[PDB]
């Protein structure tokens, strides 16, 4: 399963920028690899 | 310029994506509003979900087995345990819980959202000026003033899952219309701007100041203006109320050519052939939405209400009945005359309008 | 001493032959009163009798054929015009007119004379302060400062054709007891003594002076306990309030030996004979009718009514249970002991001093 998932991340990217900078280029390297498979 | 930049896009995603209503979605937005937040087992089947701020503390009842939220509580620290967070309905003996309504009669959580961030701005902005107990009370004194001067609105509190003062006139089929919305909002343009605590005095007649000592800084008392929606705009004389009172001035910006309707209707010759229109406004017509009727400006709420109600019943039906495809119709700021037959004016009563634009239908037609 | 007992006499004259009601002596009290009066011709079978002063304008019709008055208005020369002149009654939908009933009613014109003295005191005293408005809105602020505080006592005005805020309990068959008036009253003492205007605030749960500069000079707020009636007598611990508080002190006059029932009851052997009684007061008890609560002393009025509904409840129950021809009761000022078996003291509830003297009576039977 990739949309719940692809959702969620979605969602704390909007919620929260806020947070540093390795938070987002991990969360974005997530949904690369979401969106990969 | 990168922060406002930042925070206006922080507010854009906010609202374009408020996400599902999901006890782990309500406990992260909580905490994006800096609110303390825990969650409790009160039972195998029920989880409390309690967020707590200086004043406010809510706590939300989930059933773990329906997916679904089950009562949701507001309790002030503060000495004014009267706030009212229910929906004014009459004839209903059920009060319906806003904080309640907002997430479980809506998709999203933007109802719940911008409820709670009204009682934060309440809960941040309260000290010796309590806005729980001021904002409640406000709502009488607004009731009280229109009583005093005989003006036919009705004021209701928390209108449709939304926190505010309502302003409602009688509409043509007894229905009542909501004409205006005052709140609290934070003044982004003066942090060290002061709010008083202004009471309408039954003995005055007058909205007085009892203490000069009772202010918080950085908020406003807003009122904004419930467009039924451009002929639904309500359009305003520029001078007719002093800049610096506007909060929001609907710039129409300058690659679509939106003239006020009626200035278009001064400019374009598909008239009804009976009617020889004439302007006589010697001030442009803008378009505002939002007013500061803070401190000494709230007198100005019954005027602004006048002026709202005249629009809507005269001038924008002296404008549709024109606009439909050799009598003069002289259009002013503040009267309307049709030749020797009909006049109204602004301090006419409604009554009179109602006649006036019957008359000048039946000549139409 | 000679005008103080010259007063006196005209009181006592005044209240012991109140006169006939007639148009005349309606006239002659009204003028005594130094009221401006004119009597008006309305038609060959109605004549009015105008009354006015400062603020106060009194019509009563008049019916010359039925030598009967057939009606009475007020109206007030205040921005206020809502000052309640009609008995509180619920259930009535028509509101029945004090003044009218005062001179339809009685026998004599005392109940329009003690109802018209109340008007022209609000009117010599009226200003800012004005006193019809504020009288009229302390009744709400008093029904306000009960709920907050969990009082069960409900506010009435204008209860028996008579000026009033009344304060009553519920009694043991459900029926409303009035255990206090309040109401404005000539301060006698003190000329310059400055009477404020105290308003209840929901937001603090307490009164506040929100003007401290609208004052009237020589009136006082009176609370004035209404008996039932020796036995039905409120008595008070000597230091339970200040002593600058008591307007009226019930002082036996030295030639009758009426000790309280209750210090009689210390010292007088006839008791049940299962019942050893012990005094632990530590004051002597005084009888007291007329409380000042005026500016700050408004919050003693919930303090001053748990007192008489305990007094009435516990204290006179057990003196009535006690004097009708070995456990220990002890009694003292604020807590009464039964043994080992039953307490209570006077910050328990309603519902705890009814089990204590169910239990006191079920031993003592």
């Amino acid at each position: 399963e990739f949309i719940p998932h692809i959702f969620y991340s979605l969602h704390q990217i909007r919620k929260d920028p806020n947070n540093l900078s390795n938070q987002l280029e991990t969360l974005t390297g997530s949904i690369r690899h979401r969106l990969k498979l | 310029s990168y922060v406002e930049t930042l925070d206006s896009m922080i507010e854009l995603f906010k609202d374009y994506k408020p996400g599902s209503i999901t006890l782990e979605n309500i406990t992260r937005l909580c905490q994006t509003l800096g609110l303390e937040s825990f969650t409790e087992e009160l039972s195998n089947e029920l989880s409390r979900l309690s967020t707590a701020s200086k004043i406010i503390v809510i706590d939300v009842d989930y059933n773990k087995k329906q997916d679904r939220i089950q009562d949701v509580k507001l309790v002030l620290a503060s000495n004014f345990d009267n706030f009212d967070y229910f929906n004014q309905r009459d004839g209903e003996h059920e009060k319906s819980n806003i904080l309640l309504n907002s997430l479980t009669k809506y998709p999203d959580l933007k109802a719940f959202h911008n409820n709670l961030k009204f009682l934060y701005l309440l809960d941040a902005y309260s000290h010796k000026l309590d806005l729980f107990k001021y904002f409640t009370e406000l709502s009488h004194y607004i009731r009280q003033c229109f009583q005093d001067n005989c003006c036919d609105f009705k004021v209701r509190t928390n209108l449709n899952d939304k926190f505010g003062i309502y302003i409602l006139t009688q509409g043509i089929n007894g229905k009542e219309v909501p004409l205006a919305k005052i709140y609290l909002e934070e003044n982004k343009s003066d942090s060290q701007y002061r709010f008083y605590e202004y009471i309408y005095s039954q003995e005055t007649k007058s909205w007085i100041n009892e203490s000069a000592e009772n202010f918080s800084n950085g908020i406003s008392l807003v009122m904004e203006i419930v467009a039924n929606a451009y002929t639904d705009l309500i359009w305003f004389p520029e001078d007719f109320i002093s800049p610096e009172l506007i909060i929001d001035k609907v710039t129409c910006s300058s690659n679509s050519s939106s003239s006020p309707p009626i200035i278009d209707l001064f400019s374009n010759n598909n008239y009804n052939s009976r009617i020889q229109l004439m302007n006589d406004f010697t001030t442009k017509l803008i378009n505002i939405k939002k007013f500061d009727i803070s401190n000494d400006n709230l007198d100005l709420i019954s005027e602004i209400l006048k002026w709202v109600q005249w629009s809507r019943i005269v001038l924008q039906n002296v404008f549709k009945l024109v606009s439909t495809p050799v009598l003069q119709l002289i259009v002013s700021e503040d009267h309307i005359i049709l030749d020797t037959i009909s006049e109204c004016n602004l301090y006419d009563d409604v009554k009179c309008w109602s006649k006036f634009i019957e008359k000048f239908q039946d000549i139409v037609s």
